[PDB]
């Protein structure tokens, strides 16, 4: 059988880099924002073998009534946001989860924390002091994800592969 | 990459050298399910032991292969199958234990039905092992009659140790999706921590298993079997006419969602009903080679 998954959240937040992390054990060296790209893994669990079909969407704006196309069906959402950027983890509560509500509310979906090799990041801790602001934490995260409410919070980095199978790991859990 | 990094550290943490030096005659017996069980001849006895060997590259979670030598080394116990060594053999961990001729209780449960008093018997040796694990912090996960087994003469011990986990003052619940599908318990499936209670819940469900022949749902497929234990209050025996207080009793205290609630190994040992435990010879009427 197949899996449809379908990813989520703020423009930047990495999204793109995340999946490719993962399916090709490769980074993206450039930025590209994504309209829409459809990668199909395949993974065995139990010694039964399953297609993986990753919807990668657009964290813009401007595609807000061109990316819900890619909706129907569904099996799970990862909902994500940077744990350093409080705007995207804002927006989980405010854009993306109401979105895939409506659209599929029997659906799961999970709380995803990414790029977090850059918590202790001075550079990227010194640009948010800038606007007095500070990383997210899991304890905040998590409280969140039980409160919107989501199967669990993940946490990531698409760069050090930290965490990074685990998340989909638990997805299949949550589709399955 | 990471293997050799890997087949290095348990290189540290084994017996040194190889025991095909002083054994012959390596034949299967089994399959677990991280890898082979043979037998095999002590050459200057004859006397019998077990091996299991275990591919390190055939792992969904190659670290766990730690416990199968921590785990025999340190947690010695009478209800416990001995250890005797471990090795590297090239690729492969190389355990070598003691031979449980009885087999295990799967054989016995799927064939025949025990009395209270053979039962009893069984999870009290159980507990008593799981009493002194959790007493260390250590969670087995695994329990199911498979992972019980029988000498010659009715004893009864607990193995298969390669999914335990450690917990302690400074970690004190575990997340690991870990175990058999229809023997875990509700809050591990619901992917909440958890702690040494997840054991007590798989082994009401192998009561079940010695009472009425087979785990709760065990005719669904298993991942409808996780939602509906999920999702659904503790089953209940099917036959409760025949079943004495003292054993429903004592069963309405593994099977209890909610883990604070839920009986410990410790309060189990002092339950009415494992006072009904038959002697090691009250079970093997029960083994294959006497039925």
């Amino acid at each position: 059988q197949t899996i449809k998954c379908v990813v989520v959240g703020d423009g930047a937040v990495g999204k793109t880099c995340l999946l490719i992390s993962y399916t090709t054990n490769k980074f993206p060296s450039e930025y590209v924002p994504t309209v829409f790209d459809n990668y199909a893994v395949t993974v065995m669990i139990g010694g039964e073998p399953y297609t993986l079909g990753l919807f990668d969407t657009a964290g813009q704006e401007d595609y807000d009534r061109l990316r819900p196309l890619s909706y129907p069906q569904t099996d799970v959402f990862l909902v994500c946001f940077s744990v350093v950027s409080p705007s995207s983890f804002e927006n989980v509560k405010e854009k993306w989860v109401p979105e895939i509500t409506h659209h599929c509310p029997k659906t799961p979906f999970l709380l995803v924390g990414t790029q977090i090799d850059l918590r202790d990041d001075p550079s990227t801790i010194e640009k948010l002091a800038k606007n007095k602001q500070k990383p997210i934490t899991p304890e905040t995260a998590e409280k969140l994800a039980r409160d919107l409410k989501a199967v669990k919070y993940v946490e990531c980095s698409a760069l050090t592969q930290k965490g990074l199978k685990n998340v989909f790991d638990e997805a299949i859990l949550a589709a399955l | 990459v990471s293997h050799e990094q890997f087949r290095a550290a348990l290189q540290l943490v084994v017996d040194p050298g190889d025991p095909r030096s002083y054994l012959d005659n390596f034949i299967k017996i089994g399959e677990g399910s991280t890898g082979i069980v043979c037998i095999a001849t002590v050459r200057s006895s004859g006397k019998l032991v077990a091996v299991k060997k275990m591919d390190l590259r055939k792992q969904q979670r190659r670290e766990l292969l730690f416990n199968e030598v921590v785990i025999m080394r340190d947690y010695q116990h009478e209800n416990v199958v001995e250890m005797y060594n471990s090795y590297l053999v090239g690729d492969e961990l190389w355990v070598v234990m003691e031979f449980l001729e009885g087999g295990a209780l799967t054989d016995i449960v799927t064939h025949t039905r025990m009395n209270e008093e053979q039962i009893a018997a069984v999870c009290l040796a159980v507990l008593q092992a799981l009493s002194v694990l959790h007493a260390q912090g250590v969670i087995h996960r695994d329990i199911k009659s498979d992972s019980i087994l029988l000498t010659h003469d009715g004893r009864v011990k607990l193995s298969d140790f390669g999914f335990c986990a450690q917990v302690s003052k400074e970690v004190p619940r575990r997340k690991s999706l870990v175990g058999t599908p229809y023997w875990m318990a509700p809050e591990l499936i619901s992917r909440l921590p958890y702690g040494p209670e997840v054991d007590i819940w798989s082994l009401g469900i192998m009561v079940i298993e010695m009472v009425d022949g087979e785990p709760p749902y065990f005719n669904e497929p298993p991942l409808k079997a996780m939602k509906m234990i999920r999702d659904n209050l503790p089953p209940r025996l099917k036959n409760l006419h025949k079943v004495s207080p003292s054993l429903k009793g004592f069963l309405d205290r593994l099977l209890v969602r909610d883990p604070a609630q839920r009986a410990t190994a410790a309060e189990l040992l002092k339950h009415p009903f494992l006072a009904k435990a038959g002697p090691p010879a009250s079970i093997v009427p029960l083994m294959r080679q006497n039925r």
